[PDB]
RNA sequence: AUAUAUAUAUAUAUAUAUAUAUAUAUAUAU
RNA sequence: AUAUAUAUAUAUAUAUAUAUAUAUAUAUAU
RNA sequence: AUAUAUAUAUAUAUAUAUAUAUAUAUAUAUAU
RNA sequence: AAGC
């Protein structure tokens, strides 16, 4: 469970620092 | 040296003599190809099977 | 080897053979006019996008 | 887990960023962490509620394992032999059972040791015992690899885990490494550990103790547990550190089974060290989608390394992998042991990847990083003769009618010759030339130097050198009653110091004593101790080799630190279209013999010196005769140089052989002499020699060899369009060859695949054994880049593990620290995830800071406070009421690092000192009204910083010794060092002249009369400490902690008086989303940030420190930065130009360059890095792969933004005060979390003046 | 190879004859007595001392370059490439200012018949485009290596 | 100790090996096509086809002959010192041989002194070809004169023999050998012949110092620590340069050795 | 494949039917050199010496351009393209003068 | 102030490029070159600039 | 030392069993 | 088509057995 | 926090073609 | 015994 993915752990800190 | 620039040394003597060193050497090859070379080839090649 | 050692500008140097062919067939020579009229698509559909 | 927070909730609490850390806390901790037992720590282990994707099956063959006996047998020499069942290499420790060997141990009747009755009967000469005690030590030994008891390190992960999540204070969320759960480390090695325990009350299969191990009485115990654990306990910790993926690490787990269900755990993970790399490293983007690759340049002069960054390219299918497929090599590795399965879903992995992005790399470093890493062992019989019992192969040799008459040992090579030996034997003819024609050469110093290099205090064989000179009936003086070791060079050097040359010729042909290392991932390593007369007589190999390394080709000198090497170089290689060949020597040592090197390189050498060299001594070595034959007919004498009669010694030497001697310690009998003809790899010449002949044979097929053996048009150009100077780099056996990219892409592979065939023919016929790796990756010095991104190896850095090779006990208390510290810089440098390195750092440190000791009924314990571990440079995490996490570990040490963090939370720690009632009425520069002269004594925070500078080693210094015979050694080593009349006399001159002016300006001038002193002290400082010793240790730092201090030191007394100001953010150095270092991506937001804020460092730091001195060479015993620091504070402290000049006299220098140099440096303006080791500021280690230089030099402005303020004027004649400041700008940007920041100086409480004032007060004082 | 051990005997045999020998401290003690501001970046003495660093083993160069006067026959004593400026230099530069004042020095004592005009090229090449003079042609230009010639 | 003493340990030799190498090269399909493709008819290697030759031959010298030769040698040594002939140094060298290592030369044609000796197995030719092959297998070294050699071996002996051949041999004789404790355990090791005075100055010397472990008549030892230096011995007292190992007049025993001065009374 | 054995044969025979003998050691001898120029790196002698490679002991060229002139109406023998200078060379380096 | 934003050292030679394409890409410099406020002689940066 | 017999060890080949992986087939649930 | 269980075939590993070849130990004969 | 409008991201589902390698058949050379 |  919530095992979901290495990939998007990677692009969600990235969208993260995107956002302003 | 009109068309070597970037010889930091004036390698102008050595050149010169490595040249003439060349020239005068006592290669006696010329002889043999002016003269026996002729006479093998002329003595062999009748008894060729081409 | 004409249009290939112009376009290089001389730089490099290729060759042909001479003697008789067996007649290859390359078809790769278009007038003047089409290669402008695909010019003005390609700049048609690139147009105002960088 | 319920008694895990029952004990550790504060300190759990303090360390994972809830509550303020405090010194009292990590006492408790500390005293809960003594306070346990093994068996606590495995009952809390079976509280962990283990999930089902943790389970695997567990093979029981492991528990169940034959005798020792079939694995052993006695040779014809008597001596205990390994009996092989897999092949040559099956020399390894065999997995058999030994309980039955086992005495029960008196009051631990669970645990024995070996038998001592079967080492009586060893002793006596009996075979079975003798097999018996031989496979005991050597377990003991396999089991002995590790730094300290595993249960602490796993009760230091469950306490650090025990915290749950951290919270990210930069991603403002949660990360979600998952919890113990999911460890299947842990769980394996609890339910192995439970299963060999079985019904006895005990649950540790083995005790670890100094003097050695005691092993638990099961009938499930094997040989092969100790290691097993070891490679658990590491994954276990890796992953729960660096968020490996559990699926990778279940495979490692399954590697390591497979390894413990063999016949012989350390031969089988030596055999199978190789299916991560192969199957994700060398088979990596087989489709390419898209991405992003550096876009690097090389400049001119390529000799000087000088590479620039461009930018990113983007990435397309052109530049798909292209090298060839490797894809049946690894089914067959993997079909041949079994691992099929494991290769299976490797590759089916592997080709899910299609972009090049943080992803792509860090699934790349995590399949490395689950290598095992122990260190592998075998006993020094088997080493010895599986080492030295091979030989070159020279498959083409030179005919025998192309050599001339003897010149004494050596033999002239005709010019006539068809074999390739013609252009090495040129090549070295050349450089010895160019050698010997230098003036430095000749100088006095130059030549002291040389002799005084392998004067150390390491071993010599001075043994066999004593009974050598015994030979020939002469007495060495014995310096009876002196406490210093005789089995040192120094001992020797003393012995032989008023002895001729030719009393001492012998000396060179005598005996090599032993020695080993371990390696990870690698067989152990044998060195050969050279004494001194053979060091001294080696000088001209080492110095021409020397020559060649720095002219003639390229050749880097790093070390293997990481931070020191050529990242610029691998970067550039891997990145497209350049492609990258690695090429290493297989057996480099064994494969350079007389046959066809030696007896070339040794008459080039020879001949190449005697035209600027004849009649001259040397190293003190004299001229000599020698007959000559080398023209036909004629046999006359020949007058030879010193050089030459080193050359003639030297070659007698190799043509001989060498004679190696061993004394096998884990085997009763095992002891013998060996003739051997490997080259040495303890000599000084090695490394220098084996880079020489690398680039020079390169160069050799480059221009000769290979364009005459091949006749593709396409590998002509291409061999053509190489050349040394610009694309190949050497060091010793490994060596790297870069192919540019054309201007059409990049070059054909199969070009390349033919001329690798060219290569691997070409190294056989003068038998060296090629190999040669080509698939897409660039390797070079145990460093991996692909495609412009460099992929650290985890697994060589074992956390838990430690190389011990002989039998003598561990350290004492106190050393661990250091061991632990390293520990936590390598997972720095490294790339781990910080906060979670942070926390299971702290834990780590908090468990190892207290000891028990005895001072005869005065039963004390020895406590670090937590401060002492900042001061070593470990980051906090929250105290003082601060936010969590506002630190970063690029944090400097020692007082940088203090002062950085003070100044960054200086406000809140006076309002946190105000509000608890730390209220004074004197207002401070510094804290204002807080009365921090208490509280600073009562938080031991002043007793931390001065006991963390105390030395943590025992001081064998002071011990009883006789005047007479301690004299007799100072003037035996003074006399030995000052051989040239001409340098004594400098020195003389030097003294004087520094009476007359510079004394009394600085206590301690460096001078060459003092390296007999160090000498001595370095030599006491060898021996084996005793008892006392160590209660001096403890009586210290007892001292050290009751006291009560009221400041820190008067440098960090005038740090504190500067305050700066912070400001808008800096500019991207490097595009966000490019890929440099595996690991640093947004997950690791710190680093990440830290990186693309200041930059890499591109530029190799060997050369960039080179001209950071004065001297770049200085005698072995004195340090150059002592030196430059003396001159500097000289000339700071207002002393004339004769003062220096008087000090570099002391020196040895000659009396014109002195003074030269002398005004010079009075007159010149120093670099800020020079300049700032006036009061030993050093940058940090980890500062060393980042663009610091450029951040000095534009981004510490030393003028306040607003505009000039009255304080911040910094004195004309005092301008090193600029070096200085810019540290602590440097120090204070560097320690906050985040981006870097543009920082300017704010104010000087006292003014320029004052802190130059004190600043020279302090730099006067010290000394003393 | 065959000449050069020559000229070091000769040499020897100078030095062991000759009644000169070098002064330690001269170009020392008489640069330390120049005035100067210490709030300059730059400063002339040490610039020059550390140029010349007379490591007193020069007087076996200075030898060898006076026997070579006995064979300039067959032998052509030179100035080597490595004592010019690298990139030509700069009369702007310091450094290259006391290179040329160096090599001004040097060259009159070599046997080299084009000495001469290696000098005036020395400050021609660092003179380039603050000052210019006509060349012969397009090849040996005014910036050429002034070795070259 | 003769060259080819370790070429029969192997019940097929190295010699056939070398024999059946001729299958391995193309276009030659029996021993004599091998001989007359290498030879050019004046008995002279082409310097290329031996090349080849050199090839193939290589791997089966260094990969068979090299292990059994080290394990010949060492338990060579066990019975004593001995003298060892070679045909190449590198077998010694490849072998780890334990010893003094001289290379020798000849004032001969050694080549001519094969095809002249008949009863040769595989024919003389291949005989020269074998020698070819081991030259070509020798390392770079200048090989001495064999007669420096013989002159050791002799000269002294046959000097001294002048001196010592009227005086009572039980005065002016010695013995020099390895002592074990339990009529007493005693096996020589060294030869010794020269004046009294000499053998009387030779009685006072630290013969304790040195240790060996001794095997059980053919008994056997072996050295540990360092060999004998030979001053030692004299720059008189002519000695014997090899020795065998054997028990003079009953269990295996491995007890121990140091060496005694059993020389004489006299 | 057909031409081939015919020259090969040829070149053979005239090798070991003429007196002359090809001896490099006249030039070796002849320039006497090992290697001049101490320092500098640019030495003209042992650069000729490096190019020509005397020490090579195959001349089946020169029987075989022998051979040739036999057979003109068939074979022409022509200097392969690898001896050229590299990339047309320039007069300004030293190696391709040699060439 | 001649470090450029993240090092890129390559709108030269995409200036170079644009020579072929001015018919339909104008290559021009980016506000960001110029000085903020339109910068003043008095000031040594926006001389630099 | 040679020949013969018994026991033990190593290599190759074959067979059976167990475990794992892949393919095929059957049943339940969606 | 997915998940779970079972069976057959192939591959690797382990064990056992058989055959061939080699070696070690014991005994008899010469 | 609730409601509405606009946009990004993940997951599930569907098709074609081509090329490479292996194997069978036929032949040449060496060996039987 | 324990190198560079």
């Amino acid at each position: 469970l919530t095992s979901s993915d290495i990939q998007r752990h990677i692009t969600e800190f990235i969208s993260s620092w995107q956002n302003h | 040296q009109r068309y070597q620039p970037g010889w930091t040394q004036s390698l102008v003597s050595s050149m010169r003599g490595t040249l003439d060193k060349l020239k005068l050497i006592k290669s006696m090859t010329p002889m043999y190809l002016q003269q026996l070379a002729p006479v093998e080839l002329a003595v062999i090649a009748p008894m060729l099977p081409f | 080897e004409w249009a290939l050692t112009e376009c290089a500008q001389g730089y490099v140097t290729v060759t042909s053979p001479y003697a008789p062919s067996v007649n290859r067939l390359m078809p790769y020579r278009i007038s003047n006019a089409e290669r402008q009229i695909s010019q003005i698509i390609r700049i048609m559909n690139i147009g105002n996008n960088a | 887990s319920s008694m895990i927070l029952t004990q550790f909730g504060p300190f759990i609490e303090s360390i994972s960023g809830i509550t303020d850390q405090s010194n009292d806390v990590f006492e408790d901790a500390a005293k809960a962490f003594s306070m346990f037992t093994r068996s606590d720590v495995y009952k809390a282990l079976d509280e962990i509620p283990f999930s089902d994707d943790a389970m695997l099956p567990i093979p029981p063959t492991i528990y169940t394992k034959p005798s020792h006996d079939s694995y052993y047998y006695i040779d014809a020499l008597n001596r205990v032999r390994r009996k092989t069942y897999q092949g040559p290499d099956d020399v390894y420790v065999p997995n058999c059972s030994i309980v039955e060997l086992l005495e029960p141990h008196e009051t631990l009747t669970s645990y024995g040791r070996l038998s001592e009755a079967i080492e009586n009967r060893a002793k006596d000469g009996d075979s079975q015992a003798r097999i018996a005690t031989t496979y005991g030590r050597i377990a003991e030994s396999q089991a002995r690899q590790i730094k300290a008891p595993l249960e602490k390190f796993v009760l230091a992960l469950l306490v650090a885990e025990a915290g749950g999540s951290l919270y990210d204070p930069v991603l403002q969320k949660y990360d979600e490494i998952p919890d113990l759960s999911h460890n299947c480390p842990l769980w394996c090695f609890r339910e192995i550990c439970r299963h060999i325990s079985g019904p006895l009350p005990d649950r540790a299969p083995y005790l670890y103790l100094s003097a050695g191990v005691f092993w638990l009485m099961s009938p499930r115990m094997t040989s092969a547990i100790p290691p097993l654990l070891s490679d658990l306990v590491n994954l276990a910790i890796l992953q729960q550190t660096a968020g490996l993926d559990p699926s990778l690490v279940k495979l490692g787990v399954q590697i390591c089974l497979h390894a413990a269900a063999s016949s012989s755990y350390a031969w089988f993970i030596l055999k199978t060290k190789s299916i991560f790399p192969q199957n994700t490293l060398h088979s990596m983007y087989e489709s390419l989608e898209g991405g992003y690759c550096p876009n690097l340049e090389w400049l001119e002069p390529r000799s000087d390394y000088k590479f620039m960054y461009m930018g990113v390219m983007p990435l397309s299918a052109k530049y798909a992998r292209s090298a060839p497929s490797n894809d049946k090599k690894a089914r067959e590795l993997g079909e041949k042991y079994g691992l099929s399965s494991v290769v299976g879903e490797l590759r089916k992995r592997t080709k899910t990847y299609v972009k090049h992005d943080f992803a792509s790399v860090r699934y790349i470093r995590d399949a490395m990083a689950c290598t095992s890493g122990i260190f592998l062992v075998r006993t020094p019989t088997e080493t010895v003769l599986q080492e030295y019992t091979q030989s070159p192969e020279i498959k083409v040799p030179i005919p025998q009618k192309d050599w001339t008459g003897p010149i004494g040992e050596i033999r002239i090579l005709k010019d006539t010759t068809s074999s390739i030996a013609r252009y090495l034997y040129r090549t070295w003819y050349l450089a010895a030339a160019r050698m010997a024609a230098q003036p430095r050469t000749w100088d006095p110093l130059f030549q002291a130097i040389m002799r005084s290099q392998y004067v150390t205090a390491r071993g010599g064989s001075g043994a066999a050198l004593r009974e050598s000179l015994y030979a020939i009936n002469v007495s060495l003086p014995d310096f009876k009653g002196l406490p210093v070791k005789a089995a040192t060079k120094i001992f020797q050097a003393a012995q032989l110091a008023n002895l001729p040359f030719s009393h001492t010729s012998v000396a060179i042909l005598a005996d090599t004593s032993m020695g080993l290392r371990n390696q990870v991932q690698r067989r152990p390593r044998s060195i050969m101790p050279l004494n001194v007369p053979q060091q001294q007589v080696s000088a001209p190999h080492t110095l021409t080799a020397d020559y060649i390394n720095y002219h003639m080709n390229l050749s880097t000198t790093s070390g293997s630190a990481v931070i020191e090497k050529v990242i610029p170089l691998g970067v550039y290689a891997s990145s497209p279209p350049n492609q990258s060949i690695n090429i290493d020597i297989s057996a480099c040592d064994a494969s350079i013999t007389w046959d066809f090197f030696l007896s070339v390189i040794m008459a080039a050498i020879h001949e190449g010196v005697a035209s600027s060299s004849i009649g001259k001594p040397f190293m003190g070595v004299p001229a000599s005769i020698v007959n000559d034959e080398s023209v036909v007919g004629v046999r006359a004498a020949r007058p030879i140089s010193g050089m030459q009669n080193m050359i003639q010694h030297l070659s007698k030497l190799y043509k001989r052989g060498f004679s190696y001697r061993v004394n096998d310690s884990f085997s009763p009998g095992n002891d013998f002499t060996h003739m051997t003809t490997t080259f040495p790899s303890g000599s000084t010449a090695t490394s220098t020699e084996h880079t020489a002949n690398n680039s020079t044979m390169m160069e050799t097929f480059l221009t000769v060899w290979g364009p005459e053996h091949t006749d593709d048009p396409d590998v002509l150009r291409l061999m053509k369009s190489l050349t040394i100077q610009r694309n190949y780099v050497c060091q010793g056996d490994d060596g790297l060859m870069i192919i540019d990219g054309t201007t059409a892409g990049k070059v054909n592979s199969e070009t390349i695949q033919k001329m690798l065939e060219l290569i691997s023919k070409y190294g056989e016929e003068f038998g060296w054994k090629y190999d040669i790796a080509y698939d897409g990756t660039a390797e070079y010095l145990k460093l991996y880049f692909i495609f412009g991104c460099r992929i650290p190896n985890l697994s060589r850095h074992p956390i838990v593990g430690k190389e011990r090779a002989n039998s003598s006990a561990e350290e004492p208390w106190p050393a661990i620290l250091d061991q632990i510290m390293g520990v936590f810089f390598n997972g720095v440098h490294d790339g781990l995830q910080w906060q979670r390195w942070i926390r299971y750092s702290w834990a780590l440190c908090c468990a190892f800071s207290r000891q028990r000791t005895m001072i005869g009924e005065s039963v004390g314990y020895l406590q670090y406070p937590m401060w002492s571990f900042v001061y070593w440079g470990l980051p906090l995490v929250k105290a003082f009421g601060s936010d969590p996490w506002i630190f970063s570990w690029y944090m400097p040490t020692g007082d940088l690092g203090m002062y950085s963090w003070i100044s960054l939370i200086r406000p809140l720690m006076t309002r946190w000192m105000v509000a608890n009632g730390y209220v004074t009425d004197r207002c401070s520069p510094v804290f204002g009204n807080a009365d921090y002269r208490r509280c600073f004594n009562e938080l031991k925070l002043y007793q931390g910083y001065y006991m963390a500078q105390l030395p943590r080693n025992p001081k064998k210094s002071g011990r009883a010794a006789p005047r007479e015979v301690r004299e007799q050694f100072t003037q035996a080593l003074s006399d030995y060092l000052m051989q040239n009349p001409e340098l004594k006399s400098r020195v003389l001159r030097g003294r004087s002249e520094w009476e007359k002016y510079g004394a009394g300006i600085i206590h301690n001038p460096p001078s060459l009369f003092d390296v007999p002193h160090k000498w001595y002290q370095g030599a006491q400082e060898a021996a084996i400490a005793t008892r006392e010793e160590l209660a001096e240790m403890d009586e210290t730092l007892m001292r050290a902690r009751r006291h009560s201090y009221s400041s820190f030191s008067k440098l960090l007394e005038a740090y504190l008086l500067v305050k700066w100001r912070m400001c808008e953010a800096r500019e991207p150095s490097v595009d966000l989303r490019l890929p440099l270092c595996a690991g640093i991506d947004p997950l690791n937001s710190d680093p990440f940030l830290k990186m693309v804020s200041v930059g890499p460092m591109l530029q190799s730091t060997r050369k960039y420190f080179a001209q950071t001195l004065f001297m770049a060479k200085t005698v072995s015993g004195l340090d150059v930065n002592a030196i430059d620091s003396a001159l500097l504070r000289l000339r700071t402290l207002g002393a004339d130009k004769k003062a220096l000049t008087a000090q570099l006299l002391m020196v040895g220098l000659q009396e014109s360059e002195a003074d030269a140099l002398a005004g010079k440096i009075m007159l010149q303006d120093v670099n800020t890095v020079q300049l700032a080791r006036v009061v030993n500021l050093a940058v940090p280690d980890t500062w060393m792969s980042l663009d610091f230089d450029s951040m000095f030099k534009h981004h510490v402005k030393l003028l306040p933004k607003d505009g000039r303020h009255l304080n911040t004027d910094i004195p004309p004649r005092m301008g090193w005060l600029r070096a200085i400041l810019r540290f602590l700008g440097a120090g204070m940007v560097m320690t906050a979390t985040g981006v870097a920041v543009d920082i300017y100086l704010e104010d000087i409480h006292g003014g320029g003046r004052s802190l130059g004032q004190r600043f020279m007060t302090w730099m006067r004082q010290e000394g003393r | 190879t065959v000449i050069q051990p020559v000229l070091q005997d000769i040499s020897v045999l100078l030095q062991r004859i000759s009644p000169l020998q070098i002064d330690p401290t001269i170009i020392s003690n008489t640069m330390s007595t120049v005035s100067e501001s210490t709030t300059q970046t730059l400063s002339p003495a040490s610039s020059i001392l550390g140029k010349l660093r007379p490591s007193n083993s020069d007087f076996s160069s200075f030898r060898v370059a006076l026997a070579g006067w006995l064979y300039n026959g067959v032998v052509t004593t030179v100035i080597d490439d490595s004592s010019y400026p690298k990139d030509g230099g700069s009369v702007t530069s310091l450094e290259n200012l006391w290179d040329f004042f160096i090599l001004a020095l040097a060259l009159p004592l070599t046997t080299d018949p084009c000495a001469p005009v290696k000098a005036f090229m020395t400050l021609a090449n660092m003179m380039v485009g603050f000052e210019t003079i006509p060349m012969d042609n397009q090849i040996y230009t005014q910036s050429r290596r002034a070795s070259a010639f | 100790v003769d060259s080819d003493e370790v070429g029969e340990q192997m019940e097929p030799t190295f010699e056939q090996a070398v024999m059946e190498i001729y299958k391995g090269i193309a276009g030659v399909d029996s021993l004599d096509d091998l001989i007359k493709w290498v030879l050019n008819s004046d008995l002279i290697p082409h310097d290329d086809r031996l090349g080849q030759l050199f090839q193939a031959f290589l791997p089966l010298a260094k990969d068979l002959l090299a292990p059994m030769a080290r394990k010949f040698y060492d338990n060579s040594m066990s019975e004593g010192r001995l003298l060892t002939f070679a045909h190449a140094d590198s077998e010694l060298l490849n072998a780890n041989y334990f010893g003094h290592l001289l290379r020798l030369k000849i004032p001969y044609i050694t080549e001519v002194n094969l095809m002249i000796r008949k009863n040769r197995e595989g024919g003389e030719l291949f005989q020269l070809v074998l020698s070819y092959l081991y030259k070509m297998y020798a390392t770079s070294a200048q090989p001495k004169w064999f007669g420096s050699l013989l002159r050791l071996l002799i000269c002294p002996w046959l000097h001294m023999e002048k001196l010592i051949g009227e005086a009572d041999p039980a005065s002016t004789s010695a013995e020099i050998g390895w002592h074990i404790p339990r009529e007493d355990g005693f096996i020589p090791y060294v030869s010794i012949r020269a004046p009294r005075l000499v053998i009387e100055e030779l009685m006072e010397k630290n013969w304790g110092q040195y240790h060996a472990q001794v095997i059980v008549v053919s008994a056997k030892a072996v050295i540990k620590g360092n060999h004998l230096p030979v001053k030692l011995v004299s720059r008189f007292a002519c000695f014997t340069l090899t020795a065998k190992y054997e028990m003079r007049l009953g269990r295996g025993a491995a007890y121990s050795a140091r060496l005694a001065f059993r020389s004489d009374l006299a």
